[PDB]
This record gives C-alpha cells, sequence and structure tokens, in this order.
C-alpha cells in the first residue's frame, strides 16, 4: 500500500509498510525461454575450446 | 465515487442500430480498459455480453460491439429485435479491488 | 487477512515526539526481517534482526 | 454441468442477521472468484466485496465495512455470508457470481468477468 509514517524521537521519521489493498500474490521474474536456451547453448560450445 | 452516469431508457424500432454510452469518471474507466457490459431480463439471472471494452464471449451472436474513448464507453446493436427487452448495466474497474456498476437503459422494442 | 503467509503484523509500542508518552502502533515487516526472541515457547515476542 | 445453488426466500425483522449461502458444482471450486451483487427490486444491481475461496482473503466494498462478513468452506464447497444490523431497504435480490482465475502470478481480484450466476435469493424485512 503505502509508506506509513511512523514519527520516532525528536523529529525523525520511520517509514513502514501500512495495509495492503487487493488481493496478495507472489514475486516473481520472468525469463524468456529459447532464448536463456540457446544462449546457454552457445556458452556451452565456446567452452569446449578449453576443456576438450 | 458513486455509480456510473448512465441514460434513463432508450427506444428501438425493430431492425435497426442503436447505440447506448456510459461516461465516468477518469481514475475509473478512463485509465483501466476493464469495462463489461452487462443485461437483465426481469424475473431471472443476468448475462453477460461483453468482457473487455472489444472482446466478444462465447454463446452470443456476433452482433453486439464495443468501443472505449477516453471517458467514454459505448456499445452498439445492429439489425435489433424483439428478443433484447432487456436493461442494460455497465460495469468497470476502479482500483483498491471495487468494482462500481451503472444505473440502466430501458430498452423498448416497436 | 489471514492469508498473507509472507509478511506479519508486528505491533508495538514507541516513543511519540514527546519522550515522556509513548504510544501504540502497527506495521507490516516482511519474514525475513523478524527472528523470535527465545525467551519462552510462545511465538509472540518476535524481534529485529538487526538488533544484536 | 455446472451449478450456482442458494438458499430460498427469508422474511427478517430489522437489527437480525441473515446468513446466505451460496454452493458451486460441477468445477474445481477453490480456482476461481467469487463476487457478489445485491438488487433491490426498481432499480439497478449493486456491487459487494469478493471472496478467494483458497486462502479465505476478504475484501469488501465501501459503506459495508463492518457489518458483513464472508465465509468460504471446501469440504461442501459453499460460500458463506453473515450480515447483521438489517435496515430497511435491505429487501433485496442476492446474487452469488464466479470471477476471473486465480493465477498466483497477477493480481485478477477486481476483473469484473462474471460468467456464471446463481438463481437469485429473496431477503424481505419489515
Ligand atoms: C510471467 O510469466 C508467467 C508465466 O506463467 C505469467 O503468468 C501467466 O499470466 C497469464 C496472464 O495472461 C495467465 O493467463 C491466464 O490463464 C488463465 C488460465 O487458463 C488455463 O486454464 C483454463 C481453465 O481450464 C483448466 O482449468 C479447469 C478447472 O477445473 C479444468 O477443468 C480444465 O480441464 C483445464 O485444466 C484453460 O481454459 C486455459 O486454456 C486456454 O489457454 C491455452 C493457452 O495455452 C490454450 O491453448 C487453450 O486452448 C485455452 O484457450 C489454460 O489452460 C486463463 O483462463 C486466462 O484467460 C482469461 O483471462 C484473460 C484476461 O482476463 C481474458 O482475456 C481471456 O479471454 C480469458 O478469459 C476468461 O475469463 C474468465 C475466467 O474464468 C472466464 O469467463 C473464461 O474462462 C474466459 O476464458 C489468462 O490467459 C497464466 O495463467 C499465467 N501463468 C500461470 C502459470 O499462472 C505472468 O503473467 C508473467 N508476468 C508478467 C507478464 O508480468
Ligand atoms: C494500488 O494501491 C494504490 C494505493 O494508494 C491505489 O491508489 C489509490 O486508488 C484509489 C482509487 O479508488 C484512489 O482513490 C481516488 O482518489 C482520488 C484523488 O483525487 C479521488 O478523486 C477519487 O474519488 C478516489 O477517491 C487513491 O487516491 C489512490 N491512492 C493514492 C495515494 O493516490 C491503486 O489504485 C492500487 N492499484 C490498483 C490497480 O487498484
Ligand atoms: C544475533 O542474532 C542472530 C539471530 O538469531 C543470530 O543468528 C543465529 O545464530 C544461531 C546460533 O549460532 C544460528 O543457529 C542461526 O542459524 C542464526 N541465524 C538465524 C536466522 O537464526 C546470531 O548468532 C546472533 N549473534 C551474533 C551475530 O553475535
Ligand atoms: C506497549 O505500551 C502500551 C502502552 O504504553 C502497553 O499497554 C503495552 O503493554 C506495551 N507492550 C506491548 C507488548 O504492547
Amino acid at each position: 500500500n503505502t509508506r506509513k509514517s511512523v514519527r520516532i524521537g525528536p523529529g525523525q521519521t520511520f517509514y513502514a509498510t501500512g495495509d495492503i489493498i487487493g488481493d496478495i500474490k507472489q514475486a516473481h521474474c520472468n525469463i524468456s525461454e529459447e532464448k536463456w536456451n540457446d544462449t546457454l547453448q552457445k556458452v556451452g560450445i565456446e567452452l569446449q575450446k578449453h576443456f576438450p | 465515487q458513486s455509480a456510473l452516469t448512465q441514460p434513463a431508457s432508450v427506444s428501438g424500432s425493430p431492425g435497426q442500430s442503436i447505440t447506448i454510452s456510459c461516461t465516468g469518471t477518469s481514475s475509473d474507466v478512463g485509465s483501466y480498459n476493464l469495462v463489461s457490459w452487462y443485461q437483465q431480463h426481469p424475473g431471472k439471472a443476468p448475462k453477460l455480453m461483453i468482457y473487455e471494452v472489444s472482446k466478444r464471449p462465447s454463446g452470443v451472436s456476433n452482433r453486439f460491439s464495443g468501443s472505449k474513448s477516453g471517458n467514454t464507453a459505448s456499445l452498439t446493436i445492429s439489425g435489433l429485435q424483439a428478443e433484447d427487452e432487456a436493461d442494460y448495466y455497465c460495469c468497470s474497474y476502479a482500483g483498491s479491488s471495487t468494482v462500481i456498476f451503472g444505473g440502466g437503459t430501458k430498452l423498448t422494442v416497436l | 487477512s489471514g492469508g498473507v503467509e509472507e509478511m506479519k503484523n508486528c505491533s508495538f509500542n514507541t516513543t511519540t515526539e514527546i519522550r515522556d508518552k509513548e504510544k501504540k502502533e502497527y506495521a507490516l515487516f516482511y519474514k525475513p526481517d523478524i527472528v523470535p526472541l527465545s525467551e519462552t515457547n510462545n511465538t509472540s515476542e518476535y524481534r529485529l534482526i538487526n538488533c544484536n | 454441468q455446472v451449478q450456482l445453488v442458494q438458499s430460498g426466500a427469508e422474511v427478517k425483522k430489522p437489527g437480525a442477521s441473515v446468513k446466505v449461502s451460496c454452493k458451486a458444482s460441477g468445477y474445481t471450486f477453490t480456482g476461481y472468484y467469487m463476487h457478489w451483487v445485491r438488487q433491490a427490486p426498481g432499480q439497478g444491481l449493486e456491487w459487494m466485496g469478493w471472496i478467494n475461496p483458497n486462502s479465505g482473503g476478504t475484501n469488501y466494498a465501501q459503506k459495508f465495512q463492518g457489518r458483513v462478513t464472508m465465509t468460504r468452506d471446501t469440504s461442501i464447497s459453499t460460500a458463506y455470508m453473515e450480515l447483521s444490523r438489517l435496515r430497511s431497504d435491505d429487501t433485496a435480490v442476492y446474487y452469488c457470481a464466479r470471477g476471473g482465475w486465480i493465477g498466483l502470478y497477477y493480481d485478477s481480484s477486481g476483473y469484473p468477468n462474471f460468467d456464471y450466476w446463481g438463481q437469485g435469493t429473496l431477503v424481505t424485512v419489515s
């Protein structure tokens, strides 16, 4: 939701998490599949130059 | 954040197109494109006509069409018959997981 | 709302702008920020992870 | 196929509480949202807050907070409503409807895509 503002001391402000509006969902990160696969395969074919 | 602004009623002769519209608040309709249209027959449960501003559901004739322009949202029907004796309702997202409906447009055939 | 499962509520008391008086406040801290103070078997005396 | 059945018509006194049930059959009940609406006779429909039958999460609309509680039960697969402190205009017809898909990665709460409905419950007060 928001930066709920708690006041501490003579003028110090501490910002925290207030409510949550909406439902709860998970935090994800998305990578494309085939781009990752052939980039990984290119690293593989460039890594067999050192290991025979 | 009251109900969406909707006309009172419209009258339509059979066999001609008619357009009905809602207007609202830019924070509700003018930002999110999650606008749907429902219709009601007197006595039974309502039935859905459109999901998005224009993306067709299943089990419905290819006759309704929806459009969104800024604040305004509109439904056009073409070649209307007497089987559409229903009243129409807007349905919109509003933020904070709240849904705002509309007033209602009674449709009378001739 | 009874179904978050990653963030706790964690109400506490704190010093206001007057250092004599204290007030009751709340937040929503994330779960890895928080460790239990094991002075008993009660799972309600939680604390912040940086406090030692 | 699919069914959304509810209880029969009820009459009540003001200041009481009313319980409305909505049972879903024919599909996996814990995989979709449920939104409820209320229609006074003569005027239009009116939204009420949704329910998440997986984790029991609740959100309610404005001018309803405090006097409505919404629960679910996955063993009988039925959503319950307890509404206390009735008032004179609450003589109405109550519907339950199926919402969007529980996506686990995107917020599909307020998506206004109601496909299947119940038969309606008549609640009268005097
Ligand atoms: C990061 O990446 C991740 C990658 O996963 C992203 O997450 C993904 O985000 C998208 C958002 O667009 C989600 O898409 C949504 O998926 C749902 C679920 O669809 C599946 O289930 C359908 C139900 O059928 C099953 O379930 C019943 C339950 O009992 C069983 O009995 C059945 O046997 C089935 O098992 C099923 O119909 C779906 O199949 C359809 O899609 C596939 C695609 O591969 C086609 O081949 C099929 O032919 C078929 O068309 C699928 O298996 C969808 O339902 C959502 O679509 C609805 O919502 C849209 C937006 O609201 C709307 O525009 C659509 O038209 C559609 O509308 C529906 O609305 C109502 C919902 O009930 C109904 O009226 C009706 O069903 C109607 O169809 C949507 O597409 C992904 O699920 C999600 N991935 C995961 C794993 O969760 C993430 O977004 C990325 N992050 C970003 C971009 O930031
Ligand atoms: C994600 O969370 C934020 C939390 O702030 C939501 O923002 C809030 O959205 C509501 C919409 O109902 C805003 O209310 C409106 O405020 C304007 C202010 O002029 C008022 O004119 C309207 O009548 C209405 O009350 C609210 O202000 C806004 N919060 C802030 C700080 O601006 C946001 O909507 C959430 N996202 C989604 C997709 O729901
Ligand atoms: C300060 O507190 C932290 C939090 O409890 C301590 O970290 C734990 O220490 C125990 C004992 O060694 C380990 O078994 C745990 O795995 C540690 N982590 C957690 C998350 O509990 C830490 O030891 C404390 N003392 C210091 C830093 O001197
Ligand atoms: C915090 O302070 C309030 C008032 O000063 C007091 O009632 C309460 O017992 C304190 N402790 C906790 C854990 O809330």
